[PDB]
């Protein structure tokens, strides 16, 4: 977080990549450094070959190469998974006599909708766009925050 | 809201709701989605690695329809971005395609064989051939799917 | 190998327990290695252009990495280093002339080397709803030498600055007291060059 | 005969693996035992039942 | 007919597998670099309609703000899903709704609006069409890397046979940079800890600590809630405490600057890369645009480049004459066979001659219905060794 | 002690591509070590340095 993707993609995606840079059946991997401060790293694999397999294959040197990570790298953590980009569908929630606004449904969808969605076996994400879940927002007034000091 | 800032010398509190303003999550004007011309929250749903891609979608349709039990005021939902109903057609005219061809076999051995007889015996081929190979695939480690249809 | 490899690291997580904090805090790490040796490479100035430190530091800047690239091997080690520093050599009778501590420069050196910090202009809440979209960085981490020898130490009433510089020298990797090559009689530094294991 | 050259095609592409090779060997193998099989009933069955 | 069908090969271009029409279709958006979301939800929802009075579409989706490539929020960038009739309802292929709203958009100048067909196989991709990587082995910057690729999808866009090249690689992305008179940060006397926070807490986000309410855990932030003008404006109503009580304001040590970098920055294979993406123009197949990016890239670029293939292009290519070894196989075991089971070796000569008239047979259909030489295809030539040598056999 | 005779690790930063670690360490001549334990202060936290 706070860096550039000129940096990150230099002292956090190339670490990553010569350690990874080896592995078993890999035919090649693309690497996307965020100004948003994020690492994302892909490694493709032979067709027809262990998933799970190269995942744990991946796993292990990803530990080799963390200590060569700058030091606020380590401190939020590195993690690796198997995922596909294979989105099967997209749903769409909406108010249809306009009372719920374009907020109100999104807090619905948070607490209730998501996470029964999240459930339901073979789904890998679920994801409504923009939130992370969603946070408890302090908002500082700038303004009565220098009239109070 | 409460959390209190500065302590004063009336005993009063200077207290966070007076410099910020508390308000809990629903974060957007950084997303925006639209259906159709109206506002609406997309949910895309990923399919993880390695799972059946036909029959999961039925879960979340599923799913949805039982959400939709709760679901407050005119809130209803679409899934106007279904995979999965090509998967469902292109098998049902893979399905059409096999019993069209088998119709026509049986027209073009009739009409050289004849006689009823002399083309029932012929068509004993058709089963204990076809039926036979799933046995073979099942012990070779196969699926079924669109290339062996 | 690897079902050997994975039935490690499952027991690996049941004693992480019973480690004392200060290992925790490092991290136990597992990984399937070999014994082996594929090559040893030597590099060294034929006359007196480089140094002995002066080849080391090329071989860690360019080479040793470009030999972590080629596929199948394990590791690419020249002997004498673990990571690469930038090294502030205090000076403690300067130290002790201007007043300072080892505990002023490990303090301001932790407190001046910060890290970055980002924001938006035209964020919906803090803005005025413009066209265009710009995105604002602070970037409080050092990234020449010049700029830690110039980290200052104590604010003079002057109005000048005693910065590191006035109390210690900055070097630049190197410090060659490990190891040492040899290649033939002949000043050298050793790349050994593992093969993965597999 | 049939049944021989439709084995000898397909049984050494059903070898092969790759995208390529993957997607072929769904169609050499179908192919393959259904021949075969369809022989075997040649052979047997459709004599007999004449 | 044997020379024929020597001719015929070459008149047939390569495909891999076909892109079905799957009854769905999407659309990738982008306004000028700079742009705010809201210029975003202008452009899309002009966009949106045009799309949803086409003839074969029945509904459209759309993430705004949102790019579908770095699956991250990008407020310039767009992502439509759009959804078309039952296919027992158009008379109108996908293929031809995408062509025709490209041919529409291939000139608003207001933003770049692309419109692709879902991939051939679930994950070999994103999008349809192909994608390749133009990797930098020179050492050179992002801001030259972008220079010599534009010329490469401006030449690319040119050729015949690709339709809407594009590169995701954007470095014109306007940024601010706030430098730190250091000397004066200790002048004023502030803790730099104390400073970093405050920038956070206002203009970006400050993350403290989490609760948990309805069985659920939340995240605790603060932000700035003014309504600052300008940027200089904002510096100089944000303060933080001096050692010695004393309220800087961060106008004073914060000296703010303009450049522009990139926003993303990819690396495929090891080395710095620029993400290359198109599709093949109507009537022309996958291979034929793989073999024309390629046949650019040999005139755009320089030798510190290469480029590198990618999901149903690296298919492609790295499976390019694999069809003989299978072909050629196939009528050796043919002729070693038919050699045992008659006691000759020329009783197999005779009907493997058969062959060559089943593969002239299905190039010439092919060729006639401007099909193509895929993989189906090519699976379909091999059945014909064995069912073209079941006509030898019965007759020699 | 640690930014004396041994070496200190205080952070990192990044330069020329790489990533690089911030080392602490006195340079004092060590006449032995029982007066290198002389030049060495650290102050007290009533202001005097031991």
């Amino acid at each position: 977080t706070g860096a550039d993707a000129q940096t990150i993609a230099s002292t956090v995606a190339s670490p990553i990549e010569d350690a990874i840079n080896g592995a078993d059946n890999m035919i090649y991997m693309d690497s996307t450094s965020s100004s948003s401060g994020t690492m994302s790293l892909t490694v493709y694999f032979d067709i027809g070959t262990d998933p799970d397999q190269a995942t744990i294959d991946v796993n292990n040197r990803i530990s080799a190469a963390t200590a060569k990570m700058p030091d606020a790298v380590k401190k939020l953590g590195v993690t690796v998974r198997k995922t596909s980009s294979t989105t099967l569908a997209a749903i769409s929630m909406y108010s249809s006599d306009g009372s719920m606004s374009a907020v109100d449904v999104y807090n619905y969808i948070t607490l209730n909708v998501l996470d029964e969605l999240k459930r339901v076996p073979g789904v890998g994400d679920a994801n409504a766009i923009g939130n992370r879940n969603y946070s408890l927002r302090i908002w500082l007034k700038p303004d009565l925050l220098n009239k109070f000091g | 809201e409460n959390i209190i800032l500065r302590t004063n010398n009336d005993g009063s509190f200077l207290r966070l709701k007076d410099v910020a303003d508390v308000e809990i999550g629903s974060q957007q004007y950084s997303s925006q989605g639209r259906l159709n011309g109206n506002d609406a929250v997309p949910i895309m749903i990923n399919l993880q690695s390695g799972a059946n891609a036909l029959h999961t979608a039925e879960l979340v349709q599923a799913k949805m329809q039982e959400l939709s039990k709760n679901f407050p005021k005119g809130l209803t939902y679409k899934i106007p971005y279904d995979t999965t109903k090509f998967v469902i057609e292109s098998i049902k005219e893979v399905v059409k395609t096999f019993v069209e061809a088998l119709i026509l076999v049986i027209i073009v051995m009739y009409m050289f064989l004849k006689n009823f007889r002399a083309t029932l015996i012929p068509m004993i081929a058709v089963p204990v051939s076809l039926l036979g190979t799933f046995a073979g695939l099942y012990v070779l480690g196969f699926s079924i799917n669109l290339l062996t249809l | 190998p690897d079902q050997a490899t994975i039935d490690v690291n499952n027991r690996i997580s049941a004693a992480t327990a019973k480690m004392p904090d200060a290992v925790k805090k490092l991290g136990v790490t597992v990984r399937k290695t070999s014994s082996t040796t594929l090559a040893a490479i030597s590099m060294y100035s034929s006359d007196g252009s480089m140094s002995a430190v002066d080849v080391y530091n090329y071989i860690t800047l360019n080479v040793l990495d470009e030999l972590k690239r080629v596929p199948g091997v394990g590791d690419a080690n020249a002997i004498g280093n673990r990571n690469y520093s930038l090294r502030i050599w205090l000076k403690p009778d300067l130290l002790n002339k201007f007043g300072i501590t080892a505990t002023d420069v490990i303090s301001a050196v932790n407190d001046q080397n910060a890290q970055y910090a980002t924001g938006k202009i035209g964020e919906e809440p803090v803005t005025q709803k413009s066209p265009y979209v710009y995105s604002i960085t602070m970037q409080g981490r050092l990234q020449n030498p010049s700029e830690f020898e110039n980290i200052i130490l104590r604010t003079n009433n002057d109005g000048s600055f005693l910065r590191l510089k006035d109390v210690a020298d900055v070097e630049i990797g190197s410090q060659q007291y490990s190891s040492q090559g040899r290649l033939n009689g002949n000043d050298a530094v050793p790349i050994m060059i593992n093969l993965q294991s597999g | 005969s049939i049944v021989l050259v439709l084995c000898a095609v397909f049984v050494p592409v059903s070898f092969i693996s790759g995208f390529v090779g993957e997607i072929q060997r769904q169609f050499a193998l179908t192919l393959a035992i259904s021949v075969t099989i369809s022989g075997f009933v040649a052979l047997t069955l459709t004599p007999s039942l004449c | 007919m044997l020379g024929a069908i020597f001719y015929l090969y070459k008149a047939v271009p390569n495909s891999l597998v076909p892109e079905e029409d799957q009854g769905l279709m999407i659309s990738i958006i982008n306004l000028p670099s700079a742009s705010a979301l809201h210029r975003t939800i202008s452009e899309v929802d002009h966009i949106s309609q045009e799309v949803l009075k086409t003839n074969g579409v029945k509904d459209a989706m759309a993430m705004i703000g949102f790019d579908l490539f770095t699956s991250s929020l990008k407020e310039n960038a767009a992502a439509m899903f759009i959804g078309l009739q039952d296919w027992k309802d158009r008379n109108v292929s996908a293929d031809q709704i995408i062509a025709e709203l490209n041919k529409k958009f291939a000139f608003d100048r207001n933003a770049s609006s692309v419109f692709i067909g879902l991939p051939p196989i679930p994950g070999l991709s994103i999008t349809g069409g192909f994608e390749m990587y133009v990797q930098n082995k020179s050492g050179k910057s992002y801001d030259e890397i972008q220079k010599d690729v534009n010329k490469l999808v401006a030449a690319a866009n040119q050729r015949k046979e690709l339709s809407r090249v594009r590169t995701t690689l954007d470095t014109t992305f306007p940024q601010y940079k706030l430098i730190i008179d250091r000397d004066k940060l200790k002048h004023y006397n502030l803790n730099m800890q104390d400073v970093f926070n405050t920038m956070n807490a206002t203009i970006g986000t400050y993350y403290v600590n989490d609760f948990s309410m309805l069985g659920k855990n939340f995240q605790v932030n603060i932000r700035a809630k003014g309504d600052f003008r300008n940027t200089q404006d904002a510096l100089k109503n944000i303060f933080v405490r001096s050692n010695d009580g004393k309220m800087i304001p961060l106008d004073s040590f914060l000296t703010l600057q303009r450049s522009s970098g990139p926003d993303d920055v990819k690396r495929f294979n090891l080395f710095p890369a620029a993400q290359v993406q198109g599709q093949p123009a109507p009537g022309y197949t996958s291979g034929q645009a793989i073999e024309a990016i390629a046949q650019v890239a040999k005139e755009t670029l320089g030798d510190d480049y290469s480029i590198a293939w990618s999901g149903s292009a690296y298919q492609e290519v790295s499976s390019k004459g694999t069809a003989s070894y299978a072909f050629a196989l196939g009528m050796i075991f043919v002729f070693l066979i038919l050699a045992a089971q008659y006691e000759r070796w020329l009783i197999p000569l005779a009907v493997v001659t058969a062959v060559p008239f089943a593969v002239f047979g299905s190039f010439l259909l092919v060729y006639l219905r401007g099909f193509s030489n895929d993989i189906y295809f090519q699976t379909g030539l091999l059945l014909l060794i064995g069912l073209s040598a079941k006509n030898a056999i019965l007759i020699v």
